[PDB]
């Protein structure tokens, strides 16, 4: 499989990250359209996804992160 | 600065 | 598991017990509004990943239930 | 204490 890209518009958009990630796919997500606090929310949700499945989380830049399955 | 939480 | 949260770092206690297959009940009365939001988002992430159940018990009490 | 379970977890 190949990395799923996501352009986030709201916190509900975390469902795309969650859905693809729990299906065993790496997700790269952009938060440039998100506010300071919305990005904080996304990162906390993504951290939760990662911890539960023992995956890897990495910062690419200030508005881009990736969640990688175990 | 928005980073990966330490416990990960 | 009745976790009293002091900061966002205590998310690890919820996470650790939950991914080990245990239901966790956590209290957020000591947290600021910003910290409680962070905990709820993290807990939502834990639940979504493992298809668990999340429920609000009262205003400062939530539960995360596996499988 | 105005927080709830995100809707999409239903
Ligand atoms: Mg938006």
């Amino acid at each position: 499989s190949t990395i799923v890209p996501v352009e986030l518009h709201s916190f509900e958009d975390a469902q795309v990250i969650g859905g693809a990630f729990r299906d065993g796919d790496a997700v790269v997500f952009d938060m440039s359209l998100l506010s300071r606090e919305e990005a904080r929310r996304i990162v906390d949700f993504a951290a939760g996804l990662c911890f539960a499945l023992r995956g890897k989380m990495q910062k690419i830049d200030s508005v881009t992160f990736a969640v990688v399955p175990e | 600065d928005l980073d990966v939480p330490s416990f990960l």
